DNA sequence: CTGTATTTA
DNA sequence: TAAATACAGACCTAAGTCCTTGAATGCCGC
DNA sequence: GCGGCATTCAAGGAC
């Protein structure tokens, strides 16, 4: 071997707001705003792999055409976090002189924007408030919790939403089309199911399944990519027998190397998300959760401290 | 389109070095007649007026008054690169986004070419106007310098007091308190370290000592100093160049009772 | 048993002020020709190999290859201990462990006599590159670390290039843009101001600022430097020394 | 009243600068014969005691022992005032709340003024005791300082030996080991750089490398500097110019 | 939540 | 003088490391 | 003798 091919998530990138099967009326927004210019202060928040850096990418290109180079900051929040470079650097760029269009600006993209420190954003009001004339700013993150109120006081928010199986399916035949693979809708149902709405994800996985077995079949699939982890812990749990639940835990979990840290988190985040029983069952089987997980971070984590924890929950079931 | 060419690039270097530690943007606006920059302190307490005429530049060049918005840390960077045996020229083309600085060597042909990116300064063009002040005199530039130094270490105020023709420099701080009495007199055969006097008022006035270093940082330019005093006007510290000047206005503090 | 007796102290703390902040380990391989080492950054970014012949050692005995692992932040401090007009000493027993270095005053009577321990770097360092190159030029070391630190304020990438009697630094940033262009001279008034370059094809490549600062930190061992580059090659920098020399193969930027 | 005219300037700021970092407040007893000035650091461990005689002065006037309380570091930005060509005058009056010292220069239309603000600081008693050394080297203070930095990179514990007419310091760090060896020297062409040792027991003791570091700080008071070592008594670190001296006593663990 | 400051009824 | 709503009561310490970040220390360069 | 930069460390915050 010599070199590698570029990744599909790469190589299939939209550089265009069209190509983009995100959620219709932000990227409609998008679209109106990068043909009319007068781009707003932004922050665009999600879940990983629905097209946020992308959106902002595209948009800045189309924004500034052929002045990205000395128009575009585009900066790594959480590798430039601290506040000497909201002071030097980012200030320099928004006090830079550019002859621009009459209907552009330029673009400030913070990337990763909730890993920044709290001086640095508190010290960015004024930067983007003296210099809004002639500098916005574009935060790309994935909770806006950690942005400081203030910070979003001064720009729009756009909240994107887990991507629906009709849009993942388009965009993955398209790059089926694109690439001359072999398919199968069983396949493709199995890429979108383990995807849970993460386009990048899907993606991946689709060019791994490609380059390992070379047919995307839900066998293939399913043999590469296992199913998803809380899927069946989720089943473990709602399991009617103790039988039954200690059968899930012994071979699909324990047998086949999860490690009991791990299990014990699953079964936390599944019963904190769970909605088939009531509340109060629920509390209750997260208290006992939580009581084998303060055992297990002790280091007692063995496969007895798990089947106390499925029997304990099947006495709580049992009324 | 714009071209100006200096004599020794270290001219320009401790010019931008004078003050650079007071200021940080500046406007330099080029006319037929030459360059002129004021810029106000970030506090709005010291303004800074420099200009440079048509006869400080090996050759000058200019097709309309230009404005350059500059950064004096980039600019610094840019012509610490430089050597004292180089001639420096600064280039501006239409639409000015960027200045350009040649360094050429006299003695070899190798050239550097530097980019500079101009900034948005919204800043007003105010009028210095020339009013008879009631205190003028000139006095070294080193002996002023060290007189700030030794008086900036007490304290943050500096009491001028020009009366009786006697100079009194005041420093009182927190650990005791410092005086220096300065009487002018005229030295022969070197009137360079003279000290040139004329008194009509006594004054009172009292300034800071930060912007008195930021002020005395530029005691390269020229040996001694033009100060002139004022009890209703900002003082002016002068540096007298070969064809301009280099101004601080010193707003003085409030003489409260 | 290794002994070497240096003609001067400072050329040992010389060359390793060289090594002080791109390299944190080495492995110094003694044998009857001198001494060799070869280290790697911590990024492995740059290589850094040194070669000193016996003509630097006032005396020189190596019995057998001897493997020396050290740690460069404490050589730097012992040989810092030293004075300007001292004399070197470097011993080491049959199994390596604890080299010594004497400091003796030729002056006067003074013995300064430390010891280092050593550490066992199991990576292995013999590897030597012996390829043509596109374009070997030589310039005074002075001026190319003039040019580095100066173009290093303004990016932290500095692209070079080698034309046709051409020479070019280009450092394009956020603050702005510079470029520093040369042209091959010969200087018979003085030869060690000269600048000579021979090229088959014309280069353009980028480094980062902050080795490059580095690398030019080797200017207070020789008055001249040699660069030698070549397409899809590392660059080799070389300070060549009385007995010998130390070479960097530092690795550009991908495009 | 005190009246001091100093000789030089430079003399006071190299004596002042030689204890910057040990104390801070402390106070000056000014009687007839000289000044005397006693310190005390918080760790317990040294002693600095600074000895200044009427004839190390151009003039001394004093005619009644006063305290004279102050803080070190605004005493020597004081003297950051001076310069090489300006002689130092003290004047303090009966009533201590200000010292007035003047900056005389040759020409007579530059004359400076400043004042300092005295501190009131519990005094401690003197400590004069001069109990028996076993061993004294004197060596040029240059020298030593620049040994006590080489050893302090690799230990901050330095030992010294003095051992069979051979003086020896040790420093045995993590990263390895130093052992500077010294014999005595007897010069007849410069008389100031000389290796003096008169030992009449061999002494063997430990000391702290940022305290050494401190003492070495007074090496532009002196060419040379006295050092006497005992094993039950804290041993006595001795710089002096013409008149002017001071000792650090070092207590080792 | 109670309790208080502010605005408008 | 009542509606009508905002909206304020209050801020913890040991501990573990990692991270930032101001500021002092430290050294080299000039 | 300052001037400048780099390094280190301590104070606060977060989980
Ligand atoms: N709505 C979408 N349409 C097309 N491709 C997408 C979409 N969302 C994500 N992708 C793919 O995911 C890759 C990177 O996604 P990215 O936008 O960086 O994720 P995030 O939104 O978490 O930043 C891109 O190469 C792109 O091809
Ligand atoms: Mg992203």
């Amino acid at each position: 071997t010599l070199s590698l091919q570029l990744p599909w998530v790469e190589k299939y990138r939209p550089q265009v707001l069209s190509d983009i099967v995100g959620n219709k009326e932000t990227i409609d927004r998008l679209q109106q705003i990068a043909k009319d210019g007068n781009m707003p202060h932004m922050i665009i928040s999600g879940m990983p792999g629905i097209g946020k850096t992308t959106s902002v990418h595209c948009l800045a290109h189309e924004l500034l055409g052929r002045s990205y180079a000395d128009g575009v900051l585009e900066l790594n929040a959480s590798d430039d976090r601290g506040i000497d470079v909201v002071r030097n650097q980012i200030k320099h760029f928004a006090q830079k002189k550019l002859h621009l269009p009459p209907g552009k600006h330029k673009i400030v993209i913070l990337d990763e924007a909730d890993s920044m420190t709290a001086g640095a954003q508190q010290a960015l009001r004024r930067t983007m408030e003296l210099y809004s004339n002639s500098t916005r700013f574009a935060f790309a993150c994935n909770q806006s919790n950690k942005i400081i109120e203030p910070l979003q006081s001064r720009c729009a928010i756009l909240r994107y939403s887990k991507l629906s199986d009709e849009d993942v399916l388009k965009r993955l035949l398209q790059i089926i089309k694109l690439e001359d693979v072999k398919y199968t809708n069983d396949g493709l149902e199995a890429i979108i199911f383990t995807a849970e709405g993460d386009m990048r994800q899907a993606i991946n996985n689709l060019q791994s399944t490609v380059a390992g077995h070379g047919l995307v079949n839900a066998d293939n699939v399913f043999k590469i990519v296992d199913s998803p982890h809380p899927l069946i812990v989720k089943k473990m749990l709602l399991a009617s027998n103790l039988e039954d639940s200690i059968q899930i835990l012994r071979t699909d979990l324990w047998k086949k190397g999860y490690s009991s840290i791990d299990i014990v988190t699953t079964s936390f985040r599944v019963t904190k998300n769970l909605a088939q029983v009531k509340e109060s069952v629920r509390l209750e089987m997260i208290k006992e959760i939580g009581l084998t997980h303060m055992r297990i971070l002790e280091g007692v984590g063995t496969y007895l401290q798990l089947a106390s924890m499925l029997a304990k929950i099947h006495k709580l079931n049992n009324k | 389109m714009l071209e100006a060419k200096f004599e020794e690039a270290s001219l320009f270097k401790r010019i931008i070095d004078g003050f650079k530690d007071c200021v940080q943007l500046v406007n330099f606006q080029c006319k037929e007649d030459g360059i002129i920059a004021q810029a106000v302190d970030d506090s709005r307490v010291l303004l800074v007026s420099l200009e440079i005429g048509v006869e400080a530049f090996q050759e000058y060049r200019c097709d309309h008054p230009v404005t350059l918005g500059m950064d004096l840390t980039s600019l610094s960077k840019i012509l610490r690169c430089g050597n004292n045996t180089d001639t420096l020229t600064l280039i501006a083309d239409n639409t000015p986004d960027s200045i350009i600085l040649l360094f050429e060597d006299t003695k070899k042909d190798r050239i550097a070419e530097y980019s500079l990116k101009l900034m948005d300064i919204d800043a007003d063009f105010l009028k210095i106007e020339e009013l008879q002040y009631d205190s003028t005199l000139s006095l070294p530039s080193s002996e002023f310098s060290k007189i700030v130094r030794d008086l900036s270490q007490l304290s943050d105020s500096i009491n001028i007091m020009i009366t009786k023709e006697t100079i009194k420099f005041v420093a009182d701080g927190d650990i005791g308190s410092g005086s220096v009495i300065i009487k002018p007199f005229v030295d022969m055969e070197h009137p360079e370290t003279s000290i040139k006097l004329e008194m009509d008022q006594p004054v009172d006035l009292t300034f800071g000592a930060k912007y008195l270093l930021d002020i005395i940082k530029g005691s390269s330019l020229s040996d001694r100093v033009g100060i002139r005093l004022s009890s209703e006007a900002p003082a002016l510290f002068q540096f007298d160049l070969k064809s301009g000047f280099l101004q601080f206005f010193l707003a003085p503090k409030f003489n409260d009772e």
